[PDB]
RNA sequence: AUAUAUAUAUAUAUAUAUAUAUAUAUAUAUAU
RNA sequence: AUAUAUAUAUAUAUAUAUAUAUAUAUAUAUAU
RNA sequence: AAGC
C-alpha cells in the first residue's frame, strides 16, 4: 500500500543496490536511478490500486462482506 | 577566623582596598604565615560555620579499601605487571589501603615512609617485596603532583577571603560572591581530613616533602586521597575566584567522590572526563529564540589566513542546534558509571537557555571547569606495554604485484597502480622535487643551521650510542673531569666531532631510552629520544615535510600558548551559518609504518631528488654508490648524492624498527628491551610529516575516493564543493573541516552525517581510526568555540597541579616564584575575576616570599619585598593615598610597567612623600623637592626592584676544569659545527672586518664562533647543582638587599622625563552587546572595557611577527633578537655599512648579500615594535589578544593636542624616538583601569637631544 | 504628552456641567497647559502642545 | 506458527512558540 | 530624607493545537 | 634515563 511514484524510485534504487552486489563493489557503476533524466511521471505497478480504479484502504472480500451484510433479515420477534 | 583576622587584619585591610599597601606590613604577613604549623591550618579550619547547602553525604566506601596483592603478577618475563579487572585499560593505579606498608618515622612518629626492609628484600629478589615496593613508589610519584603543600593554598584562600565582598569602582556596587559558607569543597575537605585523623592529635593526612611523602598512620588512609585532596583544593578555589553557580560545584565533587569510591581513581575519571562537554557544549541551543553571532568574513588568499570583521547579526530559530542528538549516548554513558542523576540535572539545564548571550556562555564556562584536573600517573611499563603493542589495521592493502626491484632498500611503486597510494606518491615526488631546486639548500649556512638545530642540552640517549659504536672498535674521547653531563646531545656531538659517516654509520641503529610525560586528563605520553646521527639522517624528511606545510597546504605552526594561536578561524568556523567538523586521529603515531605509508613516501622522496642533486654531499653525509634491481632482468650499480644515502639508511632503519630500553624506576626488576613498529614521538620530523600525510589524504579522499564512493547527489555536490585550500586546516593528528553556510541557510545536517561516515570508512583501509565529532561547536588544538565565542577550559590550566615524571628531587626555594606567576598569568588569560584573582595572587605572593637559610649558624631570612612582584608583572591595589583598584593587569612587566604606573601616580606620590617629612632643597624633574633617594631605600622600594632582576635560578658556571680538557671540548665543538672550509673563510673575514672598522663601538658582537662556548655553558648549567652555589644564591640576595641604591636603571629614568595627557575616550571597536570571550562580561568590567575599547586581535601573531625580523632562521645557540638588536645599535650609534656588512659576515651570510642588506637596513625605515627591540621593548604577553598595531598607529599621538610645543621636537635623524615613545604611551594608556583613552604627548624635560644623548649612552655602555 | 494610562476625567464632566453655571462659574484652560514660556514652532513637544 | 528488520491504522507518553493585568520599591523631574 | 506624577525590570497565575517516537494487530523475505 |  504505497504510492506509485514512491514505489517507482523504491524499486529503482533496489536495481542500482542489486547492481552493485553484483559488480562487487561499494557503488553500482552502473545506475537505474539518480539519473539526469527527470522521470517524475513514472508508474509503476502496486497494490494500492484494485482493479475498478477504487483504492485498497480495505480489502475488496471486506467490502463485499460490508455491503452484503447490510440487507440481511432474521427471524421475527 | 579570630586568629585570621588577629594576625592578618592589616595585610586583608591593605589587599582588600582598605588600606594603602606598604613593604612592612607586607613583610609581616609574610612572617606570619613562615610561623604557621599544619594543624594550626586545620584547626583554623574548623572555625567556619558551613551552612546547609554546602551538605552532602559522604560514601563510607571510600576509607575501606582493600590490599594491594591481587591488583599486580608476575609475567613470564620476570617482570611486576597490573592486573586487569575492567578492560585493557585499567593498568592505573588502584585504590588499596597502605598503612601496612609504613615505617614510622624517627621524631614524627605519627608519619613514616615506606618500609625499608620491604625494599630489601625487593633489591633481593623477592616477589611480594616487589610488588609491595612498586605499589608503594607508584603511591608517592601520584601524590608528588603538587607543586607545593595544599596547605599553604588554603591559607591563602583563608587569608584572602577573609575580607569579604569586594566594591567594583566601575559598577559603583558589591559583588555577590557567596563566602566560604556556602563553599562545599571545603566543608568536604575539613570532613575527610578530620575522618582520617580521628582522634590523633595531627591532622594532616600527608605530608609533601622535596625528598618525597610521609603518610599518616590511620587504618583510613587510601592512595585515592592525595588526588582527590588537589582536586577539591582546587575547585575552593575556583569557586571563590570565579564565582562559580555551588550548584555546579556540587555536582563535580559528586565525581570526584565517585572516582574516589572506585577501584582505580585515575582509571575511573579517564573514562568519564567527558560528561560536563557531552551533556553542555555539545548539546547547547536545542531551541533558540535570539541573540547576536558576529559577522566575519574569509578574504583572500585563505592562505594568508586573513579576516576582517563586520558586525552582528541577529539569530532566529532558523539557526537553532541541527546536529544529531546526543542523548541516548549520554544517557548510556551516565548509567553505566551510575551517575545518572548528575547527568540528569546537567540535561534538564541545559534545556533551560534559549537566548545566546553572556549567560549562557559563562554558564558554559562554569560547567565546563567542574572537570577534575589531576596529573594522570602510571607505571612506564604498562605504559610502553599498552602504547607500543597496537599496530595499523591495513583493512585494504597494496597489491604486491605492483612494485620494481630493490634499490639498496627502497623500492619503486608503479604508476599502474589501483591503490589509493599513488595520488600520495605523486604529492611527495613533487614536494622532493621542488625542495631540491631550491638554491637556498646548497648554501653551507642553510645546512649549518640544520646540523645545529637538533644540537642541544636535553638528552639523546647517548649510552647506546656508546656500547653502538664500541660494537665495532671506535673509542671515543672521554672529556674526563668535565664539570657536565655526559648525558646531553651536546657531549654527543663533542665525541662525534672528527668522525667520518662511514664509522659512524651503525650508530643509526642503535637503540633508544626512554622518556615520559604526563598530561592533564590524558593518558602519560611516551617520547623516543633519538640520537644525533639519527637526527642527522632524519633530515629530508624534515625538509620535505616543511615544503608541503609552507606551500602546497593549510598548517599551522603555533604553539599551545592560546595568544599565538588562529582564534579567528575558530571564531569564523563557529558562527553560523558555517558548519564545522572535528576530525582527529586516534594514536597517529602508532598508525603510520613501513606497510602503507613508509614504504612510498621513501621511494617518492629517494627519487624526487636525484636530478636536482646529482653527486653532491650534504649535511657531512657523502655520496656513495648502490645495486639497482628496478628494470627486470639488467641489476648495474648507480650513484646516489647525499640525501639518498641518507635516505637509504633511514629506510634500513624504518624497514627493521625501533628498539626501545625501559628502566622502570618504580619497579625493581623491570627493565627489558621491546620490539616496536611506533613511530618515534622525539624526533623533529613528527609534527611537519603527520601534518603533511593528513592534508594529503584528506585532498585524496575529498578528490578521488569519496566521490567514487557515494552515490548520493547531495552528497557529491556538497564533496565537489570543499577543497583543502579552501575547508580544511591541519597540524599533526588534529584538524578542522569548515563547511560554508549556503545561500539558502546552512547545508543540510543529513548530508554532514552521511559524508562523516564515508570519511569513517574511507579510514580503516589504510588502518587510520578517524575521531570524528560533529556537533554545531568548533574545537581546534583543545581551543573550544560556540557561536563565534571562544570558551575557556579553566580545568586544564591545574592551580596546584604540577607534572612530576622522574624520581628526582624539586627544585630549590626561589624557582617557584616563576611557577606562582606563571599560575596568575594563567589565570589572567583564562579570564577570572580580576579583582578576586588579584587579591588571592597578592596572598599566595606574600606565602611563598620567605625563607629560612642556614650559613653555617648564621641562620637569615630570605625576603622579598612586594615591590619585585610589582616588578615582575602584579599590579598593585591601594598605594600612596590613591584611589582603590585603580590599576590594571595588562599593566606590562619590567621596566616599561614601573614608569607607567609611576606616570599615573606621580602627583599623589609626591603630595604624600612631602606629607611624611620626606623633603629636600633640591629640586628634581620628576618629584620636585620630595627626598626620593632615602624614601625609597627605606621603603626597599629600589631593593626590590633590584632584586626581583637577579637569576633564581643557579649558575652552574665557574666550576674548576682543568685548561687542557676545556679547550678541548671548545676546539671539537668548533670542528664539528665548521664543517665547510667556505663557511670558516667568511666569518675570517667578518672578524678582520669587524677588527677594521666596528670595534670599539660595541663590546658583544654575535658571532658563529661564539656558539661553542654558548653550547659549553648550556650543557653546564644543565647539571644538577650542589649546595655551594645555593649558598651562592643566598649571599647574592644578602648582598643584594642590604646595599643602598640611589636611581634605577638609565632606561627607567631616561622614560621618566616623558609626561603625557590623556584625553577623551576613544570608539568602541565591537559591539557592547556581543559575547566574545567567556567570562568577559560586565560583571568583570575591566576586561570587558578594554576588549570593546581596543578590539580583539583578528590577525594570527606568527604571521604578524614573522616581518618583524631581518633574518628568519639562524644557527641554534644564537638569537635572531640579538642580532637585530645589534645591527640596530650599530645603526643608530653612526656606524659605516662596512660595520654591519662585518656584523653580517660573522652569522655567516654570504659577502654580496651581506652588503646588500647592509646598505638597505642603514638607508630603510623599520616597524614601531621591530625598531624598539633596542632597548628591549617587548609587546606584553597578554596584550596579544589585542589589537595593539592600530592603536600603537592611530591613537598615540607624538604632537600635543594644543599644537607643536618646544621640547617635544624631534631631531630629524633620532627618527626612532618615535618608534620608543609609542610603547610609553602604550603603557600609560594600558595600565590605567577603564576604556582605552586617546593620548597624545605632553613634554619632555630635558628635549628630545638630550634624551637621545641618553639613550645613545645607554646603547654604548650596554654589554660590558 | 497625552500619557493615556491616566484615568482621571473630572475635567470633562465639569466642563460639561459649567454650561448651566455660566452666570457665577468661568471655566478656563489652565497656564500650566500651555507652552513653557511662550514656546516655539521649532520644538515637536511645543507643537503638540 | 515463532523470532529479527521494514510499512499502515489505533492508543498512550514525551516535547515545543506567542500573549495579557495590578500594587510597592527603584530611576527621572518638582517642592521642603 | 519626605510627598506627588511618568516609565522600565523581576516574581506568581491561565488556555489550545500539532508533530515525533514506542507498543499491539496483519503480511512478505531468511531461519526453525 | 629524562625528546621535538
Amino acid at each position: 500500500l504505497v504510492n506509485e511514484h514512491s514505489e517507482a524510485k523504491d524499486e529503482a534504487d533496489e536495481a542500482t543496490k542489486k547492481q552493485a552486489k553484483d559488480t562487487d563493489k561499494s557503488k553500482a557503476q552502473v545506475t537505474y536511478s539518480d539519473t539526469g533524466i527527470n522521470n517524475a511521471n513514472e508508474l509503476s505497478r502496486s497494490g494500492n490500486v484494485d482493479n475498478e480504479g477504487g483504492s485498497n484502504q480495505k480489502p475488496m472480500s471486506t467490502r463485499i462482506a460490508e455491503a452484503t451484510s447490510a440487507i440481511v433479515s432474521k427471524h421475527p420477534a | 577566623s579570630s586568629m585570621i583576622l588577629t594576625q592578618f587584619g592589616p595585610f586583608i585591610e591593605s589587599i582588600s582596598g582598605i588600606t594603602d599597601q606598604s613593604n612592612d606590613v607586607f613583610e609581616d604577613a609574610a612572617k606570619a604565615f613562615s610561623m604557621f604549623t599544619r594543624s594550626d591550618v586545620y584547626k583554623a579550619l574548623d572555625e567556619i560555620p558551613f551552612s546547609d547547602d554546602a551538605m552532602l553525604p559522604i560514601p563510607p566506601t571510600i576509607y575501606t579499601k582493600p590490599s594491594h596483592d591481587s591488583y599486580y603478577y608476575i609475567d613470564a618475563l620476570n617482570r611486576v605487571r597490573r592486573k586487569t579487572y575492567q578492560g585493557p585499560d585499567d593498568v592505573y593505579v588502584p585504590n588499596c589501603s597502605i598503612v601496612e606498608l609504613l615505617e614510622p618515622h624517627e621524631t614524627l612518629t605519627s608519619y613514616g615512609r615506606l618500609s625499608e626492609a620491604i625494599e630489601n628484600r625487593a633489591k633481593d629478589g623477592d616477589s611480594q617485596a616487589r610488588i609491595a615496593t612498586t605499589y608503594g613508589r607508584i603511591a608517592e610519584s601520584q601524590a608528588r603532583q603538587i607543586k607545593a603543600p595544599l596547605e599553604k593554598f588554603v591559607l591563602a584562600l583563608l587569608v584572602a577571603e577573609a575580607g569579604g565582598s569586594l566594591y567594583d569602582p566601575v559598577l559603583q556596587k558589591y559583588d555577590e560572591i557567596p563566602d566560604l559558607s556556602h563553599n562545599c569543597p571545603l566543608w568536604c575537605f575539613r570532613e575527610i581530613c578530620r575522618h582520617i585523623s580521628g582522634p590523633l592529635p595531627d591532622r594532616a593526612p600527608y605530608l609533601y616533602l622535596s625528598a618525597g611523602v610521609f603518610w599518616l598512620m590511620s587504618p583510613r588512609m587510601t592512595s585515592a586521597i592525595p588526588p582527590l585532596l588537589s582536586d577539591l583544593v582546587n575547585l575552593a578555589i575556583l569557586q571563590q575566584t570565579a564565582g562559580l553557580d555551588p550548584s555546579l560545584v556540587k555536582l563535580g565533587v559528586q565525581i570526584c567522590l565517585h572516582a574516589a569510591a572506585s577501584s582505580s581513581y585515575a582509571w575511573f575519571i579517564l573514562k568519564t572526563k567527558s560528561i560536563f562537554p557531552q551533556n553542555t557544549l555539545h548539546s547547547m541551543y536545542e531551541s533558540l529564540e535570539g541573540g547576536y553571532c558576529p559577522n566575519l568574513e574569509w578574504l583572500e588568499p585563505r592562505s594568508d589566513y586573513k579576516f576582517m570583521y563586520m558586525g552582528v547579526m541577529p539569530l532566529s530559530a532558523k539557526y537553532a542546534r541541527s546536529a544529531p542528538s546526543n542523548d541516548k549516548k549520554a544517557r548510556e554513558l551516565g548509567e553505566k558509571y551510575g551517575l545518572s542523576s548528575v547527568v540528569g540535572e546537567l540535561r534538564k539545564r541545559t534545556k533551560t537557555y534559549v537566548k545566546h548571550d553572556f549567560a549562557s556562555v559563562r554558564y558554559i564556562r562554569d560547567a565546563m571547569a567542574c572537570t577534575s584536573g589531576i596529573f594522570l600517573v602510571r607505571t612506564p611499563t604498562e605504559t610502553v606495554l599498552q602504547e607500543y603493542t597496537q599496530s595499523p589495521e591495513i583493512k585494504v592493502p597494496i597489491p604486491q604485484k605492483d612494485w620494481t626491484g630493490p634499490i639498496g632498500e627502497i623500492r619503486i611503486l608503479k604508476d599502474t597502480t589501483s591503490s589509493i597510494a599513488r595520488y600520495l606518491y605523486r604529492t611527495w615526488y613533487l614536494a622532493a622535487a621542488r625542495m631540491a631546486a631550491q638554491p637556498r639548500t646548497w648554501d653551507p649556512l642553510f645546512q649549518a643551521i640544520m646540523r645545529s638545530q637538533y644540537v642541544t642540552a636535553r638528552g639523546g640517549s647517548g649510552a647506546a650510542l656508546r656500547e653502538s659504536l664500541y660494537a665495532i672498535n671506535v673509542s671515543l674521547p672521554d672529556f674526563k673531569g668535565l664539570p657536565v653531563k655526559a648525558a646531553t646531545k651536546i657531549f654527543q656531538a663533542a665525541q662525534l666531532a672528527n668522525l667520518p659517516f662511514s664509522h659512524t654509520s651503525v650508530a643509526i641503529l642503535a637503540d633508544t631510552s626512554m622518556g615520559l610525560r604526563n598530561q592533564v586528563q590524558r593518558r602519560p605520553r611516551s617520547i623516543m629520544p633519538l640520537n644525533v646521527p639519527q637526527q642527522q639522517v632524519s633530515a629530508p624528511h624534515t625538509l620535505t615535510a616543511d615544503y608541503i606545510n609552507y606551500h602546497m597546504n593549510l598548517s599551522t605552526t603555533s604553539g599551545s600558548a592560546v595568544i599565538e594561536k588562529v582564534i579567528p578561524l575558530g571564531v569564523y568556523a563557529s558562527s553560523p551559518p558555517n558548519q564545522s567538523i572535528n576530525i582527529d586521529i586516534s594514536a597517529c603515531d602508532a598508525s603510520i609504518t613501513w606497510d602503507f605509508f613508509l614504504s612510498v613516501i621513501m621511494a617518492a622522496i629517494h627519487e624526487g631528488v636525484a636530478s636536482s642533486s646529482i653527486g653532491k654531499p650534504f649535511m657531512g653525509v657523502p655520496a656513495s654508490i648502490v645495486n639497482d634491481e628496478s628494470v627486470v632482468g639488467v641489476r648495474a650499480a648507480r650513484p646516489i648524492s647525499g640525501m639518498q644515502n641518507m635516505i637509504q639508511h633511514l629506510s634500513k632503519l624504518y624497514k627493521r624498527g625501533f628498539s626501545y630500553r625501559v628502566n622502570d624506576s618504580f619497579s625493581p626488576g623491570n627493565d627489558f628491551t621491546h620490539m616496536t613498529t611506533t613511530f618515534p614521538s622525539g624526533s623533529t620530523a613528527t609534527s611537519t610529516e603527520h601534518t603533511a600525510n593528513n592534508s594529503t589524504m584528506m585532498e585524496t579522499f575529498l578528490t578521488v575516493w569519496g566521490p567514487e564512493h557515494t552515490d548520493d547527489p547531495d552528497v557529491l555536490r556538497l564533496m565537489k564543493s570543499l577543497t583543502i585550500q579552501r575547508n580544511y586546516v591541519c597540524q599533526g593528528d588534529d584538524g578542522l573541516m569548515i563547511i560554508d553556510g549556503t545561500t539558502a541557510g546552512k547545508v543540510n545536517s543529513e548530508t554532514i552525517q552521511k559524508m562523516l561516515e564515508l570519511i569513517s570508512k574511507y579510514g580503516e583501509e589504510f588502518g587510520w581510526k578517524y575521531d570524528i565529532a560533529y556537533d554545531g561547536t568548533a574545537e581546534y588544538l583543545k581551543l573550544y568555540f560556540i557561536f563565534g565565542c571562544r570558551i575557556p577550559n579553566l580545568s586544564r590550566h591545574p592551580i596546584v597541579g604540577k607534572e612530576r615524571a622522574n624520581s628526582s628531587a624539586e627544585e630549590p626555594w626561589p624557582a617557584i616564584l616563576d611557577q606562582i606567576m606563571g599560575v596568575f598569568f594563567n589565570g589572567v588569560h583564562d579570564g577570572l575575576q580580576w579583582q578576586r584573582w588579584i587579591r588571592y595572587s597578592w596572598a599566595l605572593c606574600c606565602a611563598f616570599s620567605r625563607q629560612r637559610t642556614m650559613i653555617g649558624e648564621s641562620v637569615g631570612y630570605l625576603q622579598y619585598p612586594m615591590w619585585s612582584f610589582v616588578y615582575w608583572g602584579l599590579p598593585l591595589v591601594k598605594a600612596f593615598g590613591s584611589d582603590p583598584w585603580i590599576f590594571s593587569w595588562y599593566m606590562p612587566t619590567g621596566d616599561l610597567g614601573m614608569y607607567s604606573w609611576i606616570s599615573l601616580i606621580r602627583p599623589l606620590m609626591t603630595r604624600w612623600m612631602v606629607a611624611n617629612g620626606y623633603v629636600t632643597d633640591r629640586c628634581s624633574p620628576v618629584f620636585g623637592n620630595a627626598d626620593y633617594r632615602r624614601c625609597f631605600n627605606e621603603l626597599k622600594l629600589y631593593q626590590g626592584y633590584y632584586m626581583a632582576q637577579l637569576p633564581r635560578n643557579p649558575k652552574k658556571s665557574g666550576r674548576a676544569a682543568p685548561r687542557e680538557v676545556r679547550e678541548q671540548f671548545t676546539q671539537a665543538l668548533s670542528d664539528y659545527l665548521m664543517q665547510n672550509p667556505e663557511l670558516k673563510s667568511r666569518v675570517l673575514r667578518g672578524r678582520s672586518e669587524w677588527e677594521k672598522y666596528g670595534a670599539g663601538i660595541i663590546h658583544n658582537p654575535p658571532s658563529l664562533f661564539d656558539v661553542p662556548h654558548k653550547w659549553y655553558q648550556g650543557a653546564q648549567e644543565a647539571a644538577i647543582a650542589t649546595r655551594e652555589e645555593l649558598a651562592e644564591m643566598d649571599e647574592t640576595l644578602m648582598r643584594a638587599r642590604r646595599h643602598s641604591y640611589s636611581s634605577f636603571s638609565k632606561l627607567l629614568e631616561a622614560y621618566l622625563l616623558v609626561k603625557w595627557r590623556m584625553c577623551e575616550a576613544r570608539e568602541p571597536s565591537v559591539d557592547l552587546r556581543l559575547p566574545l570571550c567567556a567570562g568577559i562580561d560586565p560583571l568583570n568590567s575591566d576586561p570587558f572595557l578594554k576588549m570593546v575599547s581596543v578590539g580583539p586581535m583578528l590577525q594570527s601573531t606568527r604571521k604578524y611577527f614573522a616581518q618583524t625580523l631581518f633574518m628568519a632562521k639562524t644557527v641554534s645557540g644564537l638569537d635572531v633578537n640579538a642580532i637585530d638588536s645589534a645591527l640596530l645599535r650599530l645603526r643608530t650609534l653612526g656606524a659605516d655599512k662596512k660595520a654591519l656588512t662585518a656584523q653580517l659576515l660573522m652569522v655567516g651570510l654570504q659577502e654580496s648579500e651581506a652588503d646588500a642588506l647592509a646598505g638597505k637596513i642603514m638607508l630603510q625605515d623599520v616597524n614601531t615594535v621591530q625598531l624598539a627591540r633596542v632597548v628591549n621593548l617587548a609587546v606584553p604577553d597578554t596584550w596579544m589578544s589585542l589589537d595593539f598595531d592600530s592603536m600603537f598607529k592611530h591613537h598615540v599621538k607624538l604632537l600635543p593636542k594644543d599644537g607643536r610645543h618646544l621640547n617635544t621636537d624631534i631631531p630629524p635623524r633620532m627618527g626612532w624616538l618615535r618608534a620608543i615613545l609609542r610603547f610609553l604611551g602604550a603603557g600609560m594608556v594600558m595600565t590605567a583601569t577603564g576604556v582605552a583613552v586617546d593620548i597624545y604627548l605632553e613634554d619632555i624635560h630635558g628635549g628630545g637631544r638630550s634624551l637621545g644623548q641618553r639613550f645613545m649612552t645607554w646603547m654604548r655602555q650596554e654589554g660590558r | 504628552k497625552l500619557r493615556p494610562s491616566n484615568s482621571d476625567f473630572s475635567s470633562f464632566r465639569v466642563a460639561l456641567a459649567g454650561w448651566l453655571y455660566n452666570g457665577v462659574v468661568t471655566t478656563v484652560i489652565d497656564d500650566s497647559s500651555y507652552p513653557k514660556d511662550g514656546g516655539s514652532v521649532t520644538s515637536l513637544e511645543n507643537l503638540w502642545d
